[PDB]
RNA sequence: GCUCGCCGGAAGACCAAGGGUUCCUGUCCAACGUUAAUCGGGGCAGGGUGAGUCGACCCCUAAGGCGAGGCCGAAAGGCGUAGUCGAUGGGAAACAGGUUAAUAUUCCUGUACUUGGUGUUACUGCGAAGGGGGGACGGAGAAGGCUAUGUUGGCCGGGCGACGGUUGUCCCGGUUUAAGCGUGUAGGCUGGUUUUCCAGGCAAAUCCGGAAAAUCAAGGCUGAGGCGUGAUGACGAGGCACUACGGUGCUGAAGCAACAAAUGCCCUGCUUCCAGGAAAAGCCUCUAAGCAUCAGGUAACAUCAAAUCGUACCCCAAACCGACACAGGUGGUCAGGUAGAGAAUACCAAGGCGCUUGAGAGAACUCGGGUGAAGGAACUAGGCAAAAUGGUGCCGUAACUUCGGGAGAAGGCACGCUGAUAUGUAGGUGAGGUCCCUCGCGGAUGGAGCUGAAAUCAGUCGAAGAUACCAGCUGGCUGCAACUGUUUAUUAAAAACACAGCACUGUGCAAACACGAAAGUGGACGUAUACGGUGUGACGCCUGCCCGGUGCCGGGAGGUUAAU
RNA sequence: AGGACCGAACCGACUAAUGUCGAAAAAUUAGCGGAUGACUUGUGGCUGGGGGUGAAAGGCCAAUCAAACCGGGAGAUAGCU
């Protein structure tokens, strides 16, 4: 999907277009369209919680059937669709019932592929079941954390997990980042990787992109005046301090993690 | 069945003016002063019993009184209702 | 130079409306303060 | 009243929003108005503002607010659930003309149409806080067709020219008509249609979904435009009669064809692009409960209604905003004729205006302008300004390099007008006739006419023909920073900021964190190709040491020491 | 195709000149930058003081912001006029 575009513009110079020539030009499937709101960082109180957030083009919704719990009833994909709500891409399948749904994509996932879910699922990618019956070692993705939560794992571009160990009732799993964690074998997950992994090839060179990719500028902290930020001061470009949170807590490295609700699942921390 | 009680009340007055006469002649359209409620159909039936005649249909309206001052103190007339009230044919009184 | 005041009767209401004040406590805590002083006009919606 | 001047993508007309009587009549000149006032948004009085259809209201939501329950919380109360309202949005339909001093799509005329209700009729499965569909949506381009619109002719009707000519390639005006209706087009999309069956659409489906099988290639749907009706009507120059010297009344001819062609419509089209592009009602289907004899619905007829509230007027502004009748600001709608690439530039059209003191006088000094001998920047902090250039088409045109640019590099050419080529050519347009076909608003046809470059050549005036306006100076060396961007509403616009990638770091979800007295927020409807923070800034070459200090990550052996 | 160019409107405020009791509590004149996009402007809505938001200047917050306005404490206090 890689093409360097030609430097016709001061400003078109380092662009990187990311073109799937197979992405369906056209409008999404109505049965998955849902109204969305641009938070811009605000809260219920309205105060802007997360910063540099706001703007960004109008952007529809595709409720992901993360659960995919439909067993014994098979489906065939019809279209891989691009969603700005992800970095991955979404694939409409047609269950033998006739009910329809997008799904996220294994790499080799293309039009014309027939799958389903369930403990007796085929082992061709895209199908999914829990890793009590998923064979060990296999490289997988789209993973649950608790039974029936829906799935909050490997959800992303070229994401996938390879089994390191299966602990009786349990399984440790290699996150694409490098922590290994016990998860119940009945927690379901999807076989294979994710396609589309080239996102990182995109460089969003124009300010316009992140602008219309919904990014406020982010200050060079110390550049601002002491008046508010931890970093600050400098009669010209001076730090002489510690890098800390914009509320004062050191950065450039502080172990801050304390969940402890689940740490017993932290088998080996990520590096 | 608009009750004559409220009915007889509703009407305020007949008015006189050039345009009034002019509707009178060109159209046989009566020209009145009537209440704040003074809904069209109200007026219709009202004048209809009050002259024993055959209303066609009316136009409603709202005047805005002038805010004149009365010596030094300022005032403004409470507003009222005229109406363009005609019949296919009728005898004016 | 487009100066301070801009008009909207709608915005007058939704700004300091009779319903506005009377809906909130603090609002409910002004009508007196003026009735206390005895303003001719309660608020600006007349 | 006359002559003069001025504007006119507005200093015109119509609106929202605001204004909330100023508009017009009559009347007076205290004060108000910056002079005078006979005039008035000034004083006083009267008047006028008409909606089944134009808005509002209304039906629905939209981001939002509020909030029964509840949860959280000292009390305030936070918050959200059910809900529930909240347009800049969506949803039934009107127009032409006439009409007054003062409104008007509401009044008169005429022609519409739309939404309920009521009944009468025959047909009779309908019905829903619920199913589905539809409403329904982005950007960029690009035509083509049409049309308003505009041009010429034909037409009519007027007239014959204040001084050379001016009975005709003469001159002046005009050369009109709505909605809807019926047409159904250029066009755009669309496979139809039948039968069966099915873990799907929260029950249920006859519907949407699907599966199959069939089975035929048509239909459907959309959609300007144009045509007939409209509209033998009215309008419509003018004429005539009367006068309130302001308008009345009647007549009212012609009122067609062709050209040119929208930033408008077909267009929610098409085709492409990634930045991936409201919702729900109105509408259509559906059945649950229920009743389906009733009801309800189908439709034909008939009938009725279609509340109110708004409605004048003002508006790029004397009425809005800024204390003034304000050289400041305020969105939307329309958009002529002349050259012109042209929503401009100039100058007129309809229109409208001539900016509320005037008049003389013509020293300085100003303030804007124009004008200039030689010199040509020596002036000045600084070539600030000014000047100086500028267009079109062609030829030709560096350094350097991210190969694009630069590069309107530079530099030069040439330009009016008439004639001919060629009494308008290229081109465009397309008449008639001729035909062809399932007959149409069909097609090939042929070119009638008409519109219409550009070039060449001829000839020729000037001093000059990019003739006015309009309309970059350019060079070369570099510091800076890659720039498009942002910025000090009001003394500063860059190197300051941001920024694209890059690295660091932190973090595997009840995530980090931020607000939050906590609920619970956003993150993120995301799950590390993700986000946070920091640093830094494209890109190419690269990015060393000092871990002492100070922070941070880890290690614990011992000293260390609270609370108990 | 372009955060393309020239340049209308539109938005902006770079240079000078008036003008600084001015017509305006920031203008206009001469110019001038952007001019399909980080475009721009309505209408609606949201954000709150040691708070908000800020492409950061300590900006900007009803002309007024190194801590808004307004009420109160409070007739704050003043080895100082």
């Amino acid at each position: 999907a890689v093409v360097k575009c030609k430097p016709t513009s001061p400003g078109r110079r380092h662009v990187v277009k990311v073109v799937n020539p197979e992405l369906h030009k056209g409008k999404p499937f109505a049965p998955l369209l849902e109204k969305n709101s641009k938070s811009g960082g605000r809260n219920n109180n309205g105060r802007i919680t997360t910063r540099h957030i706001g703007g960004g083009h109008k952007q529809a919704y595709r409720i992901v059937d993360f659960k995919r719990n439909k067993d014994g009833i098979p489906a065939v994909v019809e279209r891989l669709e691009y969603d700005p709500n992800r970095s991955a891409n979404i694939a409409l399948v047609l269950y033998k019932d006739g009910e329809r749904r997008y799904i996220l994509a294994p790499k080799g996932l293309k039009a014309g592929d027939q799958i389903q879910s369930g403990v007796d699922a085929a082992i061709k990618p895209g199908n999914t079941l829990p890793m009590r019956n998923i064979p060990v070692g296999s490289t997988v993705h789209n993973v649950e954390m608790k039974p029936g939560k829906g799935g909050q794992l490997a959800r992303s571009a070229g994401t996938y997990v390879q089994i390191v160990a299966r602990d009786g009732a349990y399984v440790t799993l290699r996150l694409r980042s490098g922590e290994m964690r016990k998860v119940e074998a009945d927690c379901r997950a999807t076989l294979g990787e994710v396609g589309n992994a080239e996102h990182m090839l995109r460089v969003l060179g124009k300010a316009g992109a992140a602008r219309w990719r919904g990014v406020r500028p982010t200050v060079r902290g110390t550049a601002m005046n002491p008046v508010d930020h931890p970093h600050g001061g400098g009669e010209g470009r001076n730090f002489g301090k510690h890098p800390v949170t914009p509320w004062g807590v050191q950065t450039k490295g502080k172990k801050t993690r304390s969940n402890k609700r689940t740490d017993k699942f932290i088998v080996r921390r990520r590096s | 069945m608009i009750r004559e009680e409220r009915l007889l009340k509703v009407l305020r007055a007949p008015h006189v003016s050039e345009k009034a006469s002019t509707a009178m002649e060109k159209s046989n359209t009566i020209v009145l002063k009537v209440a704040k409620d003074a809904t069209k159909a109200e007026i219709k039936a009202a004048v209809q019993k009050l002259f024993e005649v055959e209303v066609e249909v009316v136009n409603t309206l709202v005047v805005k009184g002038k805010v004149k001052r009365h010596g030094q103190r300022i005032g403004r007339r409470s507003d009222w209702k005229k109406a363009y009230v005609t019949l296919k044919e009728g005898q004016n009184l | 130079m487009k100066r301070t005041f801009q008009p909207s009767v709608l915005k007058r209401n939704r700004s300091h409306g009779f319903r506005a004040r009377m809906a909130t406590k603090n609002g409910r805590q002004v009508l007196a303060r003026r009735r206390a002083k005895g303003r001719a006009r309660l608020t600006v919606s007349k």
